[PDB]
RNA sequence: CGUAUGUUCAA
RNA sequence: GAAGACGGUCGAACUUGACUAUCUAGAGGAAGUAAAAGUCGUAACAAGGUUUCCGUAGGUGAACCUGCGGAAGGAUCAUUA
RNA sequence: GGUGACCACGGGUGACGGGGAAUCAGGGUUCGAUUCCGGAGAGGGAGCCUGAGAAACGGCUACCACAUCCAAGGAAGGCAGCAGGCGCGCAAAUUACCCACUCCCGACCCGGGGAGGUAGUGACGAAAAAUAACAAUACAGGACUCUUUCGAGGCCCUGUAAUUGGAAUGAGUCCACUUUAAAUCCUUUAACGAGGAUCCAUUGGAGGGCAAGUCUGGUGCCAGCAGCCGCGGUAAUUCCAGCUCCAAUAGCGUAUAUUAAAGUUGCUGCAGUUAAAAAGCUCGUAGUUGGAUCUUGGGAGCGGGCGUCCCCGCCUUUACUUUGAAAAAAUUAGAGUGUUCAAAGCAGGCCCGAGCCGCCUGGAUACCGCAGCUAGGAAUAAUGGAAUAGGACCGCGGUUCUAUUUUGUUGGUUUUCGGAACUGAGGCCAUGAUUAAGAGGGACGGCCGGGGGCAUUCGUAUUGCGCCGCUAGAGGUGAAAUUCUUGGACCGGCGCAAGACGGACCAGAGCGAAAGCAUUUGCCAAGAAUGUUUUCAUUAAUCAAGAACGAAAGUCGGAGGUUCGAAGACGAUCAGAUACCGUCGUAGUUCCGACCAUAAACGAUGCCGACCGGCGAUGCGGCGGCGUUAUUCCCAUGACCCGCCGGGCAGCUUCCGGGAAACCAAAGUCUUUGGGUUCCGGGGGGAGUAUGGUUGCAAAGCUGAAACUUAAAGGAAUUGACGGAAGGG
């Protein structure tokens, strides 16, 4: 069955991105999905998206700007300490110049650079570059 | 897909977005809940009760009219079945298959289907025991189950 | 595919433990049969007594008589065939001499065209074969 | 309808 | 207050038996592997001259042969109202 | 009772544990007998005495093994302390000097210490570092400038046991001196000490990998070499040599363990259509994993770094994350410091004038996993609170109990007092149940299917038999013969009996978990898909153990026995023919009941979920729509036509993308590597063999090694050649 809504969403965005589509329908929708999408929006990797209310899990339509190279999930959500964050960056990101690791921390869902600034480790959610 | 079949069917009910009761329904919540009592007392299962209300009385969703699910309404009035209808119908099927096997012991297919049916019964009964719906020691006794159903 | 759940450390550890027996490099050093069966008994070298001089026919596509000796190891009494290197070195060896024997370099496998010989002679009569071959010392003539 | 075989190494 | 003794306790050790581990002898029997130039056939490779192969069973110097069901990794992606 | 698939119990260990060592992208692999800490033992056990402390062994007692002395009555023993011997081995030092150092014991400033220090042996390993340098002549050669281009001059540089020449020095020997407990070595010094500076550098290699000869002689698939590929068969780039050259250098070669290379054990991070691999199929417990949903736009000052952005905030479950405490030293990283440099060491440095009480220092720092403890955070993940309210909250009325107090001449207190239970009537909370998953279960509805079981029916054929007709052949084959036949075979007609089988229709169509499933009709139970504004509400996915089914052959008991047909017999064919061909023919093939559990059980391709191109069909279900046809007209319903949706068997196309390619719309969404989960491969063999266990009536099934051997085995594709393959010449 569907064990991970975030994995389904990020994979669906990744496939439409590679296919040159301008919009992608994401189903079902979760707070973790919306917070993950927001992190990509604040960095410009995706355009506006509209959550659609169906009195159910929800559906989303994301506008794609042709900027994502890959938005991948990490399963399982490993615990990431601040000291081990650098070794995760060297393994998941093409370079330090760009690309982000999305962390769920007690402070909130945030990218790896904001977590380093707020001195909070957390559980890894995914990445994009 | 199905737990005990290779089928991946999607057939189901698509509930409308609007939960509000339509204007053309003159049946009040109490009046609908009293009509439920007659049908359940007549010996109809919650599943069936919903069909008669939906087919001939315009009640699309009893929950929308009354705020309560049919089984939850019957529990309050004390008309609820001793055995949950889904579990009851799986036990009833197992009894019928087992009756067939006694006179058709060459039916290796019926033997295979029975194992599937009893597998669903135990998975269902395990769930009901956890939510404390069935006594903490309810066991399906294939020998004595024929008296419970029909 | 492989399991990835956060609580699968035991399953992953157990599986790698089982699948580690399936490569012969690990099973050779961790079963014990190989060490028990090893004529040297896990030693780099072994001394022995020359039982007889034997000639081994080189494998195709070559043709030659490789000069060897049957040796009985002192430490465990096992009998092995040890190749004698170089041109005229078999003449230095005589019957019932103490010979220091080493491996052929392939860790228990035959080397080159000599079939089934996994050992070579380093010293004879407590004098090196190289020093004999190069004229540094002479077979302990009494 | 109905037959089998071709010593070793070597470009 | 010494020697000494009944009883108790800890108990080495020795004999017997049982269990177990490792090593090892053995008439004979039956395999495997290696080795420049042995004997018999020619089973597999081409439709390999009986298409080959799988399971199972029987048979025959030896490869193998034959029955029954299966596969194509076939020698047919196809055979006409 | 307690412990156990979260691996107990049992066995093994070339297992003392740790600090640590080697290797190093990250992750990690291996080692740790060994100088520091902890433990254990003193030939093997056991029992003890003394003592604060021992189950002590440089204490004792006994037994066991071994061993010494003896006058044969007895007596005595314990190096896994330091040396030393023997034995074992591939494998490891002196029967040296000393309490001076370091420290320990004792009545003790004084004695003792094989603890420890010192030297000896020591290419374990590590650090520094000789084996010449120079100058001129010489000869090539560049070189720098000029000039007939030539050529010339000086100058810089290089090859020559060149021709030399005299300078330098330490290895060496050796006064003293220092060193030191005494010595030694080192450091210094005087003497001496270099030309072939014979004061003489080796070890490996020279086809490739891999740096360096296709030089010369010798041998002639011999001898040998060669880690691998390979060299050698009378002109060897590879053997044996000479010459030369190359690599490292006081060090190199070899063997063996181990690490990287190995993404060839893959958590990061590998494979499983065809190379090795997905269990025959399904159910299923542990295990692992598991939809969505509950306070967010939040005064700034918490600006102008201008904001209707900000780092800043102030509208005690468990995991997790951040913080603080404590975590031996040595080692490792790392700061300082001319051990002369350096590995090292923890020292050293300033100031000479007075050391008048010399001063001036350094002897850092970081990491210490996991667990525990501490204080924050509250996303993510799990879990809980009200449903027969046994509900939250507010006060109210009772039935009780007990300490202090609230009366200081006692005691009785006038007592009150607070808390802790039981209990009644209330009010009040917006009173209290999230949703209804393109998750699942179940209900219902109309269908649908070679799905399964039982019974029944029919069909013609094969075989046999009876009668009849005619007739001499029939059969079989490449040709034959075995064989049947005037006792009438074969053939033709009628009829009967038996048993098997279900043609054509029949499809890249349907159904089933696979195995598999096809004449009619009846009965029995089941099932997918579709339809649904029905119901339940996470009940799910996958699955060690465990369980049901599982072609064919095979086995057991009974019935039957047409046909075919292992075995067998025979006839051919052939060199043989234990075969292919043919004539017979047993088991079997068939039904019933019990076994067996394997197949190229194949899509050689796990399952569940999501996404990713197009097109024509097709089967099932539903919905919509001109028209044709039957249902006589209507009605609906069927047959057809045009579409849509959902589930399925497939097909064509595509530079989706992948792949070693063949190919694959999955075998894609993979170095841009993670949805969940099960099984399983790690060069070819030996070998699915041996052996142990287990199942079976048996055949066998399942589980399943090792020794040893080997440099390929294999996949896909290309070009040729070949073919008792085809097509055209
Ligand atoms: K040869
Ligand atoms: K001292
Ligand atoms: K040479
Ligand atoms: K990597
Ligand atoms: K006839
Ligand atoms: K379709
Ligand atoms: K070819
Ligand atoms: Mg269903
Ligand atoms: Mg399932
Ligand atoms: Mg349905
Ligand atoms: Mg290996
Ligand atoms: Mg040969
Ligand atoms: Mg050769
Ligand atoms: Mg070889
Ligand atoms: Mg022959
Ligand atoms: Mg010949
Ligand atoms: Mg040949
Ligand atoms: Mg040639
Ligand atoms: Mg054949
Ligand atoms: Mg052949
Ligand atoms: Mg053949
Ligand atoms: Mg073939
Ligand atoms: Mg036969
Ligand atoms: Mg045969
Ligand atoms: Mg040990
Ligand atoms: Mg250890
Ligand atoms: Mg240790
Ligand atoms: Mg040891
Ligand atoms: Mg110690
Ligand atoms: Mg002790
Ligand atoms: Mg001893
Ligand atoms: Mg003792
Ligand atoms: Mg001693
Ligand atoms: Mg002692
Ligand atoms: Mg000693
Ligand atoms: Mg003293
Ligand atoms: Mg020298
Ligand atoms: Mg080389
Ligand atoms: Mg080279
Ligand atoms: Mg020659
Ligand atoms: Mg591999
Ligand atoms: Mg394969
Ligand atoms: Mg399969
Ligand atoms: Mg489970
Ligand atoms: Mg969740
Ligand atoms: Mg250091
Ligand atoms: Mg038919
Ligand atoms: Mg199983
Ligand atoms: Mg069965
Ligand atoms: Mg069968
Ligand atoms: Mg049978
Ligand atoms: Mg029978
Ligand atoms: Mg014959
Ligand atoms: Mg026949
Ligand atoms: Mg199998
Ligand atoms: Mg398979
Ligand atoms: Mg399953
Ligand atoms: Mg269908
Ligand atoms: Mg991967
Ligand atoms: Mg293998
Ligand atoms: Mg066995
Ligand atoms: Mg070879
Ligand atoms: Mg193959």
């Amino acid at each position: 069955v569907r064990m991970n809504v975030l994995a389904d969403a990020l994979k669906s965005i990744n496939n439409a991105e590679k296919r040159g589509k301008r919009q992608v329908l994401i189903r079902p929708c979760s707070k973790v999905i919306v917070r993950f999408l927001t992190v990509m929006m604040k960095h410009g990797y995706i355009g506006e998206f509209e959550i659609i209310d169906d009195h159910r899990a929800g559906k989303i339509v994301v506008n794609l700007t042709g900027r994502l190279n890959k938005c991948g999930v990490i399963s399982p959500r490993f615990d990431v300490q601040l000291k081990d964050l650098e070794k995760w960056q060297n393994n998941l990101l093409p370079s330090r110049q760009f690309g982000f690791i999305v962390l769920t921390t007690s402070a909130g869902i945030m990218d790896h650079e904001e977590a380093r600034r707020k001195h909070t480790g957390g559980k890894i959610l995914g990445f994009f570059f | 897909g199905r737990m005990h079949a290779p089928g991946k069917g999607l057939s189901q009910s698509a509930l409308p977005y609007r939960r509000s009761v339509p204007t053309w329904l003159k049946l009040t919540s109490d009046d609908v809940k009293e009509q439920i009592y007659k049908l359940a007392k007549k010996g109809l299962t919650p599943s069936q009760i919903g069909v008669i209300l939906r087919d001939s009385h315009g009640v699309a969703q009893v929950r929308f009219v009354t705020g309560n699910k049919i089984l939850r309404i019957l529990k309050s009035k004390g008309l609820a079945p001793d055995l949950p209808e889904d579990l009851y119908h799986l036990i009833k099927k197992a009894v019928a298959v087992r009756k067939h096997l006694e006179r058709n012991r060459k039916d290796k297919d019926a033997k295979f289907r029975l194992i599937l049916i009893e597998s669903r019964i135990h998975r269902l009964a395990r769930y009901y025991k956890t939510k404390r719906v069935l006594p903490p020691n309810w066991k399906y006794e294939s020998s004595t189950a024929s008296a419970l159903v029909a | 595919g492989k399991c990835r759940g956060l609580r699968t450390a035991r399953k992953l550890r157990s599986h790698r433990r089982d699948q580690k027996w399936h490569d012969k490099q690990y099973k050779k050093a961790h079963l014990g049969t190989a060490l028990k069966a090893n004529p040297f008994g896990g030693a780099s070298h072994a001394k022995g007594i020359v039982l007889e001089k034997v000639g081994v026919e080189a494998k195709q596509p070559n043709s030659a008589i490789r000069k060897c000796v049957r040796v009985q190891l002192i430490k465990n009494g096992k009998k092995i065939t040890a190749f004698v290197p170089n041109d005229g070195c078999l003449n230095f060896i005589e019957e019932n001499d103490e010979v220091l024997v080493a491996g052929f370099g392939r860790k228990g496998h035959a080397v080159g065209d000599i079939p089934g010989v996994r050992f070579k002679v380093v010293k004879v009569a407590n004098v090196s074969l190289l020093a004999l071959y190069k004229g540094k010392k002479e077979r302990p003539r009494s």
